[PDB]
């Protein structure tokens, strides 16, 4: 999940 | 067990919006050569992807929201995505008659919408959407506000929690005291937060729409999509 | 003369506009199948939808707008309404739907039907949530007089007119709050926790026209001509 | 000639 990633970088 | 986002002031909540504010970013547009309905869609879904990553950003910055778990977060942004990119495109929009402020190099009026058949009845949504905004004189403080509850409403209610709520109340609480101070009447406050509020209803159908047809798109393989907007679709689910 | 009535009579109206609730031609004694569970629920739209017609005629203001807007309107809200219906009724039946009060579908009955079950969890959430604030029937008229001309106003001036009968019928809604002993910043939430459900109803909506869209092109149950007028409005 | 005008109408 990209989104997961970005909202947590 | 807390919110520093539940005893903000109305003032804090606001100065805490505006702050929080996304850039406005360019088309890669290059006026050289025409418009199909290919180029349309790939400058559209470009720069969307491009927000997204500000919008991202932006939601951390909204009072409350970090307190979520990433999964309700998650949710929240999936679910809300394409309204937000809407009233942003919509707010860049207001004082352009026919027009839509896609990007400072990007102003679109309805014909040119008609380059990708099934566009131009969600660019007429928007533009409609554009001129209420305009007639009802809306503000930048009543915007981030309006966008605030857009995020964390579109997604609650397919949560299958009351701090969600509180923080919507907080929000309700700010936009009526910059009514009160801009001067109306009490009664002008209570008809003008549900004008607003209403509007959102319209927003959440565009959204819906511009979903369909973005789904349509792909499936026709007129335009790549970024994997993180191929994400945001599929958390969506078309026919 | 709709603009110049009182909030007690705009509700007083409003409970006497009520439509009746339908009863489901089901027979318990027959078990379901997707195309007799879907042929019951588009049956009784259809007659709903008769009655939605003449309760729209006797929503204060609609009958000073244009037949063309009229018609308009009713092609808009007319899911939305049928779902606040059934949403309102079905509020303290926690976990189902009570769609006739002859027939109540418990979440699960939902998979009888593809792609049904879904919209089922949405419109159950709305009922959990139209429970948890204990909605009255007298706000529950307002918001669906409010879906009726909110809904479509806006892909239209009597626009005006009719965001004028809007500010009535929100003015009404607080008259309801403030009545019933609520604080002012009590009542401009809780007017804006009401109002927020509507984009969600919103949502149901556009989401069962795109079901009722498929179930019509695969033929899986017949459609009355009414119901399919309706239907084509919104593509 | 919709169905609905006419239930309108009447
Ligand atoms: C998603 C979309 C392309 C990208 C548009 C877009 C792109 C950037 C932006 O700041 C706002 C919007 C609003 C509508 C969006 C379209 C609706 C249907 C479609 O295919
Ligand atoms: C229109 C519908 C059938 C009829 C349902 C119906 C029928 C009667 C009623 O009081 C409420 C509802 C709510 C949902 C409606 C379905 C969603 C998808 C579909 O095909």
């Amino acid at each position: 999940k990209i989104l997961h990633r970005l909202l947590q970088d | 067990k807390n919110s520093l986002a539940l005893s903000l002031t109305a003032d804090q909540m606001v100065s805490a919006l505006l702050d929080a504010e996304p850039p406005i970013l360019y088309s890669e547009y290059d006026p050289t050569r025409p418009f199909s309905e290919a180029s349309m869609m790939g400058l559209l879904t470009n720069l969307a992807d491009r927000e997204l990553v500000h919008m991202i950003n932006w939601a951390k910055r909204v009072p409350g929201f970090v307190d979520l778990t990433l999964h309700d977060q998650v949710h929240l942004l999936e679910c809300a995505w394409l309204e937000i990119l809407m009233i942003g495109l919509v707010w860049r929009s207001m004082e352009h008659p026919g027009k839509l402020l896609f990007a400072p190099n990007l102003l679109l009026d309805r014909n040119q919408g008609k380059c990708v058949e099934g566009m131009v009845e969600i660019f007429d949504m928007l533009l409609a959407t554009s001129s209420r905004f305009r007639m009802m004189n809306l503000q930048g403080e009543e915007f981030v506000c309006l966008k605030s509850i857009i995020l964390l409403n579109s997604g609650v209610y397919t949560f299958l929690k009351d701090h969600i709520h509180r923080v919507l109340d907080k929000i309700t609480d700010t936009l009526i005291h910059l009514m009160a101070k801009a001067g109306l009447t009490l009664q002008q406050q209570h008809q003008r937060l549900a004008q607003l509020l209403l509007i959102l209803s319209h927003i959440r159908h565009m959204s819906n729409k511009g979903m369909e047809h973005l789904y349509s798109m792909k499936c026709k393989n007129v335009v790549p999509l970024s994997d993180l907007l191929l994400e945001m679709l599929d958390a969506h689910r078309l026919h």
